[PDB]
RNA sequence: GACUCGGUGAAAUCAUAGUACCUGUGAAGAUGCAGGUUACCCGCGACAGGACGGAAAGACCCCGUGGAGCUUUACUGUAGCC
RNA sequence: GACAAUGGUAGGAGAGCGUUCUAAGGGCGUUGAAGCAUGAUCGUAAGGACAUGUGGAGCGCUUAGAAGUGAGAAUGCCGGUG
RNA sequence: GAGGGUAGCGGAGAAAUUCCAAUCGAACCUGGAGAUAGCUGGUUCUCUCCGAAAUAGCUUUAGGGCUAGCCUCAAGUGAUGA
RNA sequence: GAGCUGUAAGUAAGCUUUGAUCCAGAGAUUUCCGAAUGGGGAAACCCAGCAUGAGUUAUGUCAUGUUAUCGAUAUGUGAAUACAUAGCAUAUCAGAAGGCACACCCGGAGAACUGAAACAUCUUAGUACCCGGAGGAAGAGAAAGAAAAUCGAUUCCCUUAGUAGCGGCGAGCGAAACGGGAAGAGCCCAAACCAACGUUGGGGUUGAGGACAGAGUUACAAAGGACGACAUUAGACGAAUCAUCUGGAAAGAUGAAUCAAAGAAGGUAAUAAUCCUGUAGUCGAAAAUGUUGUCUCUCUUAUCCUGAGUACGACGGAGCACGUGAAAUUCCGUCGGAAUCUGGGAGGACCAUCUCCUAAGGCUAAAUACUCUCUAGUGACCGAUAGUGAACAGUACCGUGAGGGAAAGGUGAAAAGCACCCCGGAAGGGGAGUGAAAUAGAACCUGAAACCGUGUGCUUACAAGUAGUCAGAGCCCGUUAAUGGGUGAUGGCGUGCCUUUUGUAGAAUGAACCGGCGAGUUACGAUUUGAUGCAAGGUU
């Protein structure tokens, strides 16, 4: 209240709308895909279960924050570009499962 | 476990160590009325009249029959009817 | 170690004695006794549970 | 009769009835005839006229 | 009635009070501050100038986005009538 | 040891006093507890002791914990008495 | 005079806002209920350090409020202050 | 298992070991009013009719039974009116009535102050109040569901989440599904079609099924028995301490012992594990209520149909978190009004496809809600202005009435409650006694302050004052022994406190005085800081 002057929150318009069909990630980036030892194939039950991803969400989505220098087969709902990449030049693999 | 005509002891009070026989009971205050214990001295008027006053029934104690010292009261059923028992000596009242 | 009965009843009427199980330890009755009598396989047991 | 709400314009509220269509009409009770009210929907989805 | 004596014996009020006047000062009208002036201690009958005396959180006046009764071609409704 | 600072309303910050209850420890008490009264006592303050008298059965201290925790004003409420 | 009737969004009124159980522009009792009160009053131990404002803007706003200004506490920065 | 005739004294008369008073179960009696019910009535009263029976020559009077209204059942009399029906009598039954803690629950009906800094939509709130109906719970409940990989009745708790959303898009209002838990349970009809007289039995109960071609009195059907066991409603047993000291009294102090499945707690002349009542433990029921078992006991072994004035629609409303909105879903009034497994409904307008389901019949325990009650217990809850309004009361008192509504606890261990003497009519005192103590003497523990008195060490009748403070002789005392205490001639300075104000000695506010009571609290969220634990983890 500001004493009878139009309040900030109504002299100011609304925006935009919310999706009731918005898809939100649980992400990983490859400094967290460092943990575990290479040749390690990395599931999404392997990530709850290591301790990684705590909620699943909509899925699991890979990032390419940090270094991986490691060699993984991931498997993954969503891969980003970089970390795609990164995961391929460091002589592992990658799938979209 | 006293009643009237025993011969108790007083533990407690001013005639503690003294002993006589209980003359009256009072179940309802607990209390007892034993000779020559707790003169009172009253005003009557109709003189000076002395006469017992009660004591609470915990201030004495029942003699034992054979080693003559104060002892607690038990029972047991001898022949069916309850019948009092020194805790002392294990004789009967 | 577990609920002793024969102890518990010897022991409950002394003053300042009290008798607990290897799960039942807290921080009040340690702190407040002086000096803790516990048997061996009590103390395994706590090792077992505390780490 | 049911209850709600008579509405204006400006949605002020006023407290009103809904009251069923009945019409006395000439009905045989337990095999005696009567005059007894019945609404017009009963009429129409049939008691028994006499 | 008041007044004196015998009997009985309230009340409103009340920060504590050993409670003067003048001119001044001051929240601009002072028992209580200044400078003077006057005044031995304690009652009783009287008078009403002051204690902005007592009494009732001013009725006047204004203010509150207070209340209530009343009016109407104020607004929105509505019993009822067509 | 030698320099500096320390008027204060609304208000901010800090440190403490005291009251009742609880826990643990350690104590006092019919050879007289609490309470009450008096005194020429002690601490920078809130406040703390001691002695005597009264009283006649409970009560301090230490640390920590918890609050119905401190009154002089509300034309406050009740009681007592002017 | 006796026995009765009319009841508060109502009665009654030879009409005065008149009467309805000692105050009627809408009786009394209980409840919603601790209505709401931007108003007045009140708000209880101590010491220590700092210490304002009575201005601007907007406000059915003007003895209210909000943001800024001015106070305080704590972290930072560091010459940017006088 | 010895006292007893309530509280409750006091005498009087009695009762009780041939078992009283008392306690528990079961019976008997149970005046009148009150729904109140034979009629009436200003409750606790008045007046009656029938039948039976005392009594009286007879009447008067008396005792028992019965007689309300609306209801059921079955016998008559029976209108306008032919028959009948309505109506009127009788006989039998005893179904309803009223009350509550009616707290919790379901339903009908339903505000306003308030918030929105005004106010009307909205909010307060489907709340208060009123009315009806019940139960130990109620309500809901066995998918025309949730959903989008599938689940599988209902309810409640956590979370989702102050999210999605609703909203003069203001103030505010505000889900659900998923997931985690408590609990867990499923069934009966209508209809197709058979056999007996449309009504009865069989048939059947669903997501495709049906027709056709061992279970139970807790729903699922309802009555008993036999016996057992357990529980409640009285009770019983139950270990162990003596001495001295101070004291009126010992449980306290000291010494030396003892018991403990008992060191809970009360009481006892001060503070007791061993004095008492008890406690740990153990035992106990003639009778009545309950719970629960085994045996018994019975019950049982797509031709057709599938809920119609329905679903649904229009209008007007309401309930859904959701204010008519793109508003699905549910309900009410008015009016219209389908289809029939090649069917019907839902998946948030609607269409199509797909997916799930199968309305218009009913029943159903448990997990949940509450406390006037009862039993057993608990408290960093009160301790007589507190705690219930009420420790001795819905009383006294106030009001026509609805209704409002207090004050008031404490002798002592034991009444030992003051024999007797003296003044006094008495009241009240002084002695003497009781008592540890009477300034513990009932108006009784302690006994503060205001306030009222008596005595007097210093001082005061020439003095102008917020009463003190600083200086200071004189006089009187002598301490928590301190460069002391009381008083005070005389001199200097000096307009109370609070509140509210630019500013108050203010002639602005408030307080007669004293005492008690009397105001930032708690819960759930947010944020920030300090502390602590762990750390790419932390935490339930
Ligand atoms: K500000
Ligand atoms: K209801
Ligand atoms: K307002
Ligand atoms: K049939
Ligand atoms: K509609
Ligand atoms: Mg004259
Ligand atoms: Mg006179
Ligand atoms: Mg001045
Ligand atoms: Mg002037
Ligand atoms: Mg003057
Ligand atoms: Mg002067
Ligand atoms: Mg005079
Ligand atoms: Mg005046
Ligand atoms: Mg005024
Ligand atoms: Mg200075
Ligand atoms: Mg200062
Ligand atoms: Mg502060
Ligand atoms: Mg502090
Ligand atoms: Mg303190
Ligand atoms: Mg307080
Ligand atoms: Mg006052
Ligand atoms: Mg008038
Ligand atoms: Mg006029
Ligand atoms: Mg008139
Ligand atoms: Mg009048
Ligand atoms: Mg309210
Ligand atoms: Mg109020
Ligand atoms: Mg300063
Ligand atoms: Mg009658
Ligand atoms: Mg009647
Ligand atoms: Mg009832
Ligand atoms: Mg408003
Ligand atoms: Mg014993
Ligand atoms: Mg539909
Ligand atoms: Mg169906
Ligand atoms: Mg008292
Ligand atoms: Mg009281
Ligand atoms: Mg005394
Ligand atoms: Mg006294
Ligand atoms: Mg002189
Ligand atoms: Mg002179
Ligand atoms: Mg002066
Ligand atoms: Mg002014
Ligand atoms: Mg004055
Ligand atoms: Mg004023
Ligand atoms: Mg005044
Ligand atoms: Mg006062
Ligand atoms: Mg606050």
């Amino acid at each position: 209240f500001e004493g009878g002057q139009l309040p900030l929150f109504r002299r100011l318009p609304k925006r935009g709308f919310t999706n009731i069909n918005r898809k939100e990630y649980a992400i990983v980036n490859l400094d967290q895909l460092n943990k575990f030892e290479d040749g390690t194939e990395v599931t999404p039950a392997l990530l709850v279960e290591s301790g990684v991803v705590k909620n699943e969400k909509s899925g699991i989505k890979i990032l390419g924050n940090g270094s991986l220098d490691k060699k993984l087969t991931v498997k993954a709902h969503k891969f980003s570009a970089s970390a795609a990449e990164a995961i391929d030049a460091k002589g592992g693999a990658h799938e979209v499962i | 476990h006293i009643k009237k005509g025993d011969n108790v002891k007083v533990i407690a009070g001013k005639d503690k160590g003294k002993e006589g026989k209980v003359i009256a009971t009072l179940p309802k205050k607990d209390r007892v009325v034993v000779e020559g214990v707790n003169i009172m001295k009253k005003h009557q008027k109709p003189g000076i009249l002395e006469t017992e006053a009660a004591i609470h029934v915990s201030n004495v104690q029942l003699l034992d029959p054979k080693t003559n010292e104060p002892t607690r009261v038990g029972y047991k059923f001898v022949d069916g009817k309850k019948v009092r028992i020194a805790k002392k000596s294990g004789e009967e009242i | 170690e577990n609920e002793d009965v024969n102890v518990e009843l010897s022991a409950r009427n002394i003053p300042g004695v009290q008798v607990t199980t290897a799960q039942g330890l807290n921080v009040l009755d340690i702190t407040n006794a002086d000096s803790l009598v516990i048997t061996e396989a009590a103390a395994k047991k706590v090792e077992e549970v505390l780490g | 009769a049911s209850t709600g709400n008579r509405r204006s314009h400006a949605l002020n509220s006023t407290k009103r009835r809904w009251n069923a269509n009945l019409q006395k009409v000439r009905i045989l009770v337990d095999g005696k005839p009567k005059k007894v009210w019945v609404s017009a929907r009963a009429l129409k989805s049939g008691v028994t006229r006499v």
